[PDB]
């Protein structure tokens, strides 16, 4: 499964969790931005790699960064 | 004389070369009627290459064993007319060009859409610009004098 | 509603009267898509263009210039005056006329008061008060829409028929 | 004539105008001046 | 306030011309780096996203078709002006065998005067491959002033078309109900332009083609030749070569239609005097067309009762198989641009092969079959464009399928039911591509492994294990046999190409049997392979452009976009663009292939020369029965030995097509510089540069990035089609104008 | 509206007000695009090397100097037998009197950069002529015309040459 970590850059925007298409991000309470909200990578095991959050990701280098690893029959995207 | 080459004045092949070329351009010229206008074509090209061919040989021109001129362009100003003053004369107008580039890119730089000003040219600072151009010589070597022709460390820098 | 000149057709709703030579003449409606000025301009410059074409291809069939290269007829020197560079002189300087005139038209077309074809030439007077310009510029306009039509007429016939200043 | 002046400003018009002009002086030295292998001088 | 147009909907202003990008609402605010300019022209078209309003759309397309007819106005028109003022067509009509046509001349300067060729007839210049010269004799022009009559009112018809633009777009626009009139359009696209024009094509060529052509056939010079409208004004100079004109229009009106058969013939065959079809039989075809046509535009219901509904039509043909059949259809195609252009482009591509197809297989011009420049540019000219035309057919029925497709307006009609079983489609079709380019190319290799161990009798050749296409050799002997058994009133085959005798004009074969041997047979069959790998290509695209097993959503992503990620294992080009990416490739490959083997089977066994005795000697001689089998064959006997005379073209004038030989390599090569790399290298190059640009001061407001990885490929694929394209053009025409 | 003193059927242009030759005679606006004072300034150079050069043509033609090289009528001529050695000379010595006279600032975007720069005032006034400025306004105004005038001449007398091949006269 591929790594997905979150670095404390995030302003807690929402929007790589709202382009996740596999739901492996979901917004966690916080206290190191305006709005009080980090994204978390819980369900990795369901991350494809298509790296949509990144692409959302307003940050100057990105705060949601993703590593492509070992790859699963869910990381691969296979229907079969 | 210089690398084993020949004066084309002198070259046997050279003019064999020329000799070929107006017998064909002749040849060609048989085939039409009277002063045609082909006919007129035809014998324009004859005169221009027999013109082209004189000047070729009166020019202080290098040829080898194909009768065709070499050029000399190891830097000495004997053989200066083939390389040296065309080099000398690029230098000049490439240098006019760069330097009215830089100076619009760095006049419409300091305005409040700059990148507007880069597709719509300001076709009246643009002319000014441009024109100032004949100095480009003396303007870069008194730009780099006083620093404003190179950047120190705004200049950006990747991560190693 | 009604134009004045023909009867049965509706009025141009572009000229209603305050035009010198308006008989509200526009059946197929130029003035609907096209500015009054510009068109106004047009047919001036063609009134005066034409003025003199006619006027000088009548006199140059009976009056010629010293010189051998103006021994022709009208219908023939366009292309001897060509080749002499004659025409190459009027030209160069219709040229000039004509760029100033392109100034002249867009600063009219974008307010100025300019009227159309006024160029304020006027060494003379000819035209002292409105009414004298009113009826002047009428003048101008009919004697140019009469002459516009001769010379159409006098090319046509004289390509037709290779006849003298009698045409026929 | 103000926005056509700007739209003549623009980028392609522009460069295309003043290639033109250029291809335009090269070839009629070329055609003035045929068949230069070296500088005339 | 017409109940079809809006009156003065747009301010005909300058002012948006000097604000690039304003139809965008993303590039409206202007530049910021290098990737806007490239966005302006790849949206500028894209009326799709410029408007939310269909009305709008149509618009904007009807006043773009006007533009475009008025640009190809301009281009007739210039191609008029040169045959009349920079053309040796007048010499050539006095002697059309013996005289090349040329209709440019080139300046005198640096040297390329030399592109002047000895066109015959006192004249130097480019021999012209179009075949204008054989259309204007055919329409009977036989004065350069008719010529330069016909580019004047193409340019007064260039202008009408850019202000007919103008006001329908400016002054007097449609409204959606008007363009939505499917109906009155088909009605008068059927009956008043296609059939009336077949029937002023019909009146033009028996009042002034057909007199003229046949007063030229008989050795009348075209200046003792009466002026067309003499034929018109004058009942007796068209009785004398048709001696039924003198009973006027009387066997018309009274059906006594069989008077007529002097120049409303049907004779097949061609004209043994100038090798193209009869003019009659053309005149005859044009009439029939004419009137079938304005018949066939009667069928659908538009303001009377009366005529067909095309809803109704499409509504009734369900079927147990198909579930709600062709229900929405008519919804379909009357509120989506992209799918009238899908099917109108498929089509028209698809016709534009029929018609090269049918030119050189019946030439319908006078001289023109003995012409073997204009024979081939014709054929590969119009194969390319009707290839090209497919491909953006498939494009649009993706771009619908993309954007205008809803899914609630079309459940369990036919596109439903199309998605529902896509898999059984595309692999069925993966299956059957794999089984016929095995085959093929196989064959090919097993021939080339062969010849190559000294094993001459296990080919598959004709000499060897053959493959005799007989169901085709069925049809041309069907063919040959129609005259007087299927088609009683013909005198002569349709084209000699099915059978026949040899018809030579001036020496030169126009038309003889094509043979069809087990050569035949192999690349017939690398046609359908290559065809049918295309259509995969395409209609994987099109069928896969909403949704997959990959992407649940590829929808949601657009047309037109490079990726999903690397994610999946790699989701390259899964677009439905990018599929028309790779069906451009494949297309190219179909269509030079197709036009390799035009050009080596006729040069081989129909073109050439025929003795006095009647001894047949091709260009090549014959050597494609036995040498086009194999891969080697191709490459020597074709490729390598028709390639001589372009790279021997220096010096002569034919250089200028050695130039674009060596030039369309190195943009072909060029390409794959786009195609191989990728977008990351390029903008950390382009980084380093805009440092160097940055210490000097010189670095642009208008941050310069690399290309997008869809304009990327845009790029490489453009640069590919023109050099490979380029490379058999000069190769084509170099060869086939030196022999 | 005002219309101009000199073309009476067009706007008046603007960015002449404050000069010694206005007529309002500016059709094409090129003081609207480019500077008036460096149009001015390149004006009476034109104008002053026009009338140079119309009193070289006819002293030329008349006086001439000793020797073989100077002895063309024709100043078209004369351009061509005095060879490049002459004409070079020429060349860097009006390069330097360039250098010199505008203290460096030769081009259009650094001449008038600071202002303080009447336009066409390189301060040459060795015989006096100018002291009273009454008389000032006139001068240049004539100097204007004269150099006009001068422009078109040296073009006539220029083409006259080309198209005839033996003098002035
Ligand atoms: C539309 C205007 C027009 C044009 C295009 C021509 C063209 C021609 N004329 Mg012509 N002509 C004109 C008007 C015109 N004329 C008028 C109005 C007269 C009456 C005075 C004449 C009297 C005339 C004679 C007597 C002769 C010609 C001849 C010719 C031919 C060669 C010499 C030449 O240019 O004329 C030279 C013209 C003149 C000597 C008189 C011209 C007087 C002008 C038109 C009136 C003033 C108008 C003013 C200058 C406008 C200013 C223009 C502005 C842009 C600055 C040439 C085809 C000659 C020829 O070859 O005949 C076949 C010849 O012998 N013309
Ligand atoms: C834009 C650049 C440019 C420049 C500087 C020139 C410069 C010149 N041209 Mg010219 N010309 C150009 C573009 C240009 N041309 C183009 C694009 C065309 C159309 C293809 C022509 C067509 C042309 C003709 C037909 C003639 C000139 C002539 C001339 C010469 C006298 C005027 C001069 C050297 C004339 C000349 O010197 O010939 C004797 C001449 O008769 N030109
Ligand atoms: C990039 C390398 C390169 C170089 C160095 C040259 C150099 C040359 N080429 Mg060439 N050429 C090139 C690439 C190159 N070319 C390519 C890629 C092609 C294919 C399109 C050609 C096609 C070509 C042809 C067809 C011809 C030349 C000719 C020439 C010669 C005459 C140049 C000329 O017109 O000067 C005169 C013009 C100038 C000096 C312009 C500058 C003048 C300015 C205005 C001065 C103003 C400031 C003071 C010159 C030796 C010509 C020749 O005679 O060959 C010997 C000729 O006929 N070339
Ligand atoms: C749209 C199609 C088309 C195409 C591809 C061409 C192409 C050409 N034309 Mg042409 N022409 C066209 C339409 C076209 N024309 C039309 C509609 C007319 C009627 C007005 C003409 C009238 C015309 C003339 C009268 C001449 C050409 C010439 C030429 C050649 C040189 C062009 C040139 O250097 O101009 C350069 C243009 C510019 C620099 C302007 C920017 C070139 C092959 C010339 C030629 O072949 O010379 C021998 C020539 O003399 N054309
Ligand atoms: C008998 C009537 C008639 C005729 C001849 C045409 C002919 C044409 N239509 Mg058309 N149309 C008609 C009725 C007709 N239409 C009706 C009733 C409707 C409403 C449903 C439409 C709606 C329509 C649309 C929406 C479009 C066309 C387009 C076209 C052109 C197709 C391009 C082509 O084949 O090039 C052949 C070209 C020629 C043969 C050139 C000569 C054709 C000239 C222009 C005659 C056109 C006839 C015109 C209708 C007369 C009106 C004159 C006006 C003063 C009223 C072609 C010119 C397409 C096009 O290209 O747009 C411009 C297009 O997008 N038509
Ligand atoms: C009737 C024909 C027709 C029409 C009306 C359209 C119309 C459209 N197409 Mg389309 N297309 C067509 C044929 C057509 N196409 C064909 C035949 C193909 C197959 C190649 C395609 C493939 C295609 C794709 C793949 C895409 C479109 C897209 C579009 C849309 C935007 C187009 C745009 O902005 O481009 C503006 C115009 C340009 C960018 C011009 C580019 C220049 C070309 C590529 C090079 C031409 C070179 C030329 C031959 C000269 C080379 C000579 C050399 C020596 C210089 C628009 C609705 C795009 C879209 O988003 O649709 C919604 C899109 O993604 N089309
Ligand atoms: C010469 C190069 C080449 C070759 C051989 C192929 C071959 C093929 N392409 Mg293509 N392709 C190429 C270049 C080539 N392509 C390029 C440059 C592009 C870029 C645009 C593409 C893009 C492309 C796409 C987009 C698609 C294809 C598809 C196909 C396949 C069609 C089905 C078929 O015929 O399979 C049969 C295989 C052959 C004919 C190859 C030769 C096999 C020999 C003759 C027979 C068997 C030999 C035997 C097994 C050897 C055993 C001994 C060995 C173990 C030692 C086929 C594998 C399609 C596909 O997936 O297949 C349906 C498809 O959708 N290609
Ligand atoms: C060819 C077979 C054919 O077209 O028969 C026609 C067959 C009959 O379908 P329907 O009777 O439902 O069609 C009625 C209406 O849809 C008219 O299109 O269509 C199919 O079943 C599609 C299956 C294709 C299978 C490919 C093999
Ligand atoms: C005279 C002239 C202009 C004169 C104006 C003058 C003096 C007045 C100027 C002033 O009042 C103003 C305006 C304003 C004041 O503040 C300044 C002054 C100075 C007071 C232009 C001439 C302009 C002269 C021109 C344009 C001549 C062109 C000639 C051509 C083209 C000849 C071509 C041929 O000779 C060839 C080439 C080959 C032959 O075989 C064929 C032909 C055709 C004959
Ligand atoms: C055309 C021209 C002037 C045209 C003026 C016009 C139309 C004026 C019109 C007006 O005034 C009127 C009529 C009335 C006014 O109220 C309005 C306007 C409209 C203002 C000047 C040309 C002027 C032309 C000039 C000055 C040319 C000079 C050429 C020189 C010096 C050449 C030198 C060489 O040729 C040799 C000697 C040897 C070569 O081998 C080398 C070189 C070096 C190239
Ligand atoms: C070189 C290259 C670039 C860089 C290319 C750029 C930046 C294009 C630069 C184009 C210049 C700036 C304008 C075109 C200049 C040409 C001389 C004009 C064309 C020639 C005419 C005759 C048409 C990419 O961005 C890229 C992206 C994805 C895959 C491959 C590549 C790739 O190979
Ligand atoms: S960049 Fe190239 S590789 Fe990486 S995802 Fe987009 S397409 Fe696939």
């Amino acid at each position: 499964s591929h790594t997905v970590k979150i670095y404390d850059t995030c302003i807690g925007c929402t929007q790589c969790v709202r382009a996740c298409p596999t739901d492996v991000l979901e917004m966690v309470p916080w206290d190191g931005c305006k709005a009080g909200q980090i994204a978390s990578a819980p369900r990795t095991e369901d991350c494809v790699g298509c790296k949509r959050c990144e692409t959302a990701c307003p940050t100057d280098f990105l705060s949601v960064r993703v590593y492509l690893g070992g790859e699963t029959t869910r990381s691969l995207g296979l229907a079969y | 004389d210089i690398g084993g080459l020949n004066p084309c004045k002198d070259s046997e092949v050279f003019q064999k070369r020329l000799a070929k070329t107006v017998k064909k351009l002749e040849n060609r010229l048989k085939k039409y009627e009277e002063g045609t206008p082909p006919q007129i074509a035809i014998q324009q090209q004859i005169t221009q290459t027999k013109q082209r061919f004189t000047r070729y040989a009166d020019s202080n021109l290098l040829c080898g064993n194909d009768g065709l001129p070499h050029l000399i362009t190891d830097g000495r100003w004997s053989h200066g007319s083939e390389f040296l003053l065309p080099s000398i004369l690029f230098l000049y107008i490439s240098g006019w060009i760069g330097w009215v580039g830089r100076k619009y890119i760095r006049t419409v730089g300091q305005t409040s859409n700059p990148t507007e000003k880069e597709i719509i040219i300001d076709v009246p600072l643009a002319i000014s610009i441009m024109t100032s151009g004949f100095l480009w010589p003396f303007a870069a070597w008194q730009e780099f004098l006083s620093g404003d022709l190179i950047a120190s460390d705004e200049t950006i820098t990747t991560s190693p | 509603e009604k134009s004045k000149a023909v009867p049965f057709l509706p009025r141009p709703a572009a000229l209603d009267g305050s035009v010198v030579g308006d008989v509200g003449f526009d059946p197929v409606g130029f003035t609907s898509w096209l500015p009054l000025s510009y068109l106004q301009e047009a047919e001036i410059k063609h009134c005066r263009i034409a003025m003199l074409a006619t006027l000088g291809w009548i006199v140059a069939d009976f009056v010629h210039l010293p010189g051998a290269v103006h021994e022709v007829s009208s219908l023939a020197a366009h292309d001897v005056a060509v080749k002499s560079g004659a025409l190459a002189q009027i030209l160069i300087w219709t040229s000039i006329a004509e760029a100033i005139s392109v100034i002249a038209i867009s600063q009219m077309l974008e307010g100025s008061g300019r009227q159309p074809g006024d160029f304020k030439f006027d060494p003379l007077n000819f035209a002292k008060d409105e009414k004298s310009l009113k009826k002047m510029q009428l003048s101008e306009l009919k004697n140019g829409r009469l002459a516009m039509l001769a010379f159409s007429g006098i090319v046509t016939q004289a390509a037709l028929t290779g006849h003298a200043f009698p045409y026929m | 004539m103000k926005d056509f002046l700007k739209y003549l400003s623009t980028a392609p018009v522009l460069l295309t105008a003043w290639l033109t002009f250029t291809a335009g002086f090269v070839i009629e030295i070329n055609r003035f001046y045929p068949d230069a292998l070296t500088f005339p001088f | 306030k017409s109940t079809i147009v809006d009156f003065n909907p747009v301010e005909t202003s300058f002012e948006k011309w000097a604000k690039p990008g304003q139809f965008s609402r993303t590039l409206a605010k202007g530049p910021k780096t290098t990737t806007w300019i490239w966005n302006l022209h790849a949206d500028a078209h894209d009326f799709d996203i410029q408007t939310n309003s269909l009305q709008e759309v149509s618009r904007k397309i009807f006043s773009a078709h006007f533009g475009q007819l008025a640009v190809i106005f301009l281009w007739l028109s210039g191609m008029h002006f040169h045959g009349a003022y920079f053309s040796n067509y007048s010499a050539w009509l006095t002697n059309p065998t013996s005289t090349k046509p040329s209709a440019q001349i080139v300046w005198p300067i640096v040297g390329q005067e030399v592109l002047n060729a000895d066109v015959g007839g006192n004249f130097q210049g480019i021999q012209i491959t179009s075949g204008f010269f054989q259309l204007w004799r055919a329409e009977g022009i036989t004065s350069e002033v008719e010529l330069y009559w016909t580019a004047v009112g193409g340019l007064v018809a260039s202008f009408l078309m850019l202000f007919a633009g103008w006001f329908h777009y400016h002054k007097a626009a449609p409204k959606l109900e008007w363009f939505q009139n499917v109906e009155s359009m088909l009605n008068h696209h059927l009956a008043g332009l296609l059939g009336l024009g077949s029937l002023s094509w019909a009146g033009h060529q028996i009042h002034i083609a057909l007199p003229i052509n046949k007063l030229l056939d008989l050795g009348v010079s075209p200046e003792e030749i009466p002026l067309p409208y003499e034929f018109i004004l004058n009942r007796d100079l068209i009785a004398q070569l048709y001696p039924s004109f003198n009973k006027g229009l009387t066997p018309f009106f009274t059906l006594n239609w069989g008077e007529y058969s002097d120049f409303l013939t049907f004779k097949g065959g061609l004209n043994p005097v100038t090798g193209g079809l009869w003019l009659t039989d053309t005149a005859h075809h044009h009439l029939a067309i004419a009137v079938l046509f304005i018949v066939a535009g009667h069928m659908y219901k538009t303001n009377w009762f009366l005529g067909h509904s095309i809803k109704t039509i499409l509504e009734a043909h369900k079927g147990p198989f198909t579930g709600e059949g062709h229900k929405g259809l008519y919804e379909v195609l009357t509120t989506s641009w992209h799918a009238q252009l899908a099917i109108n482009l498929a089509l028209f591509g698809s016709l534009s092969i029929i018609v090269a197809h049918h030119m050189y297989a019946m030439p319908p011009y006078p001289y023109i079959a003995i012409d073997y420049p204009t024979q081939l540019s014709l054929f590969t000219h119009h194969v390319w464009i009707g290839g090209f035309c497919i491909v953006g057919g498939a494009a649009h029925g993706a771009i619908f399928f993309v954007r205008d497709y809803n899914a609630a307006n079309n459940y369990n009609n036919l596109i439903d039911r199309v998605i529902r079983h896509r898999d059984a489609i595309i692999s069925h079709l993966n299956w059957v591509c794999i089984f016929l380019g095995c085959h093929s190319f196989g064959l090919y290799v097993h021939n080339d492994t062969m010849r190559a161990l000294g094993r001459s009798q296990d080919l598959f050749s004709d000499n060897a294990i053959a493959l005799k296409p007989i169901f085709a050799q069925f049809i041309q002997n069907l063919h040959t046999l129609a005259p007087g058994s299927t088609a009683p009133n013909a005198l002569t085959t349709v084209s000699y190409a099915f059978g026949g005798d040899v018809i030579s004009v001036g020496s030169k074969i126009a038309m003889m049997p094509i043979s069809l041997g087990t050569a035949d047979f192999l690349v017939h069959h690398i046609h359908a392979f290559t065809i049918h790998v295309t259509v995969l290509i395409l209609l994987k695209g099109v069928l896969y452009s909403r949704n997959s097993r990959l992407i649940p959503d590829k929808a949601n992503l657009g047309f037109r976009f490079p990726c999903d990620g690397p994610g999946r294992g790699g989701t390259c080009q899964v677009s439905a663009w990018d599929h028309v990416f790779l069906g451009l490739f494949w297309m190219y490959n179909s269509i030079s292939i197709v036009i390799f083997h035009f050009s080596w089977k006729m040069q081989s066994d129909v073109w050439g020369t025929v003795s006095p005795t009647g001894a047949v000697s091709h260009i090549t001689g014959g050597n494609f029965a036995q040498s086009s089998i194999t891969i080697n064959g191709w490459l020597r006997d074709f490729l390598w030995s028709q390639a001589a005379q372009v790279v021997q073209s220096y010096g002569s004038s034919l250089s200028a097509y050695g130039l674009i030989f060596l030039g369309a390599h190195f943009i072909w090569a060029f390409s794959l510089m786009f195609l191989f790399s990728g977008r990351g290298y390029w903008q950390e190059l382009i980084e380093s540069i805009v440092w160097a640009h940055n210490k000097l001061k010189v670095a642009p407001s208008i941050q310069p990035r690399a290309l997008s990885i869809t304009q990327g490929r845009a790029v490489g694929v453009a640069h590919y089609l023109l050099g490979g394209i380029g490379t058999t053009w000069a190769f084509f025409l170099a060869r086939i104008i030196s022999v | 509206k005002v219309f101009s003193k000199s073309v009476p059927f067009l706007l008046k242009p603007a960015g002449l007000d404050g000069m010694v030759g206005d007529v309002g005679f500016d059709p094409l606006g090129f003081a609207t695009f480019i500077d008036i004072r460096w149009l001015r300034e390149a004006e009476l150079k034109n104008g002053r090397v026009a009338m140079l050069a119309f009193l070289g043509f006819i002293v030329q033609e008349f006086i001439r100097l000793p020797g073989d090289l100077y002895s063309e009528p024709n100043g078209v001529k004369a351009f061509f037998q005095v060879g490049p050695q002459p004409l070079l000379q020429i060349f860097l010595f009006c390069g330097f009197l360039e250098f010199n006279m505008h203290k460096g600032k030769l081009t259009q975007v650094d001449m008038f950069e600071d202002g303080k720069r009447e336009p066409g005032n390189f301060g040459f006034d060795p015989l006096g002529f100018g002291k009273d400025p009454a008389k000032r306004e006139r001068y240049a105004l004539a100097e204007l015309k004269n150099g006009r005038l001068a422009m078109i001449a040296i073009g006539g007398l220029v083409h006259h040459a080309l198209v005839t091949g033996h003098a002035t006269f």
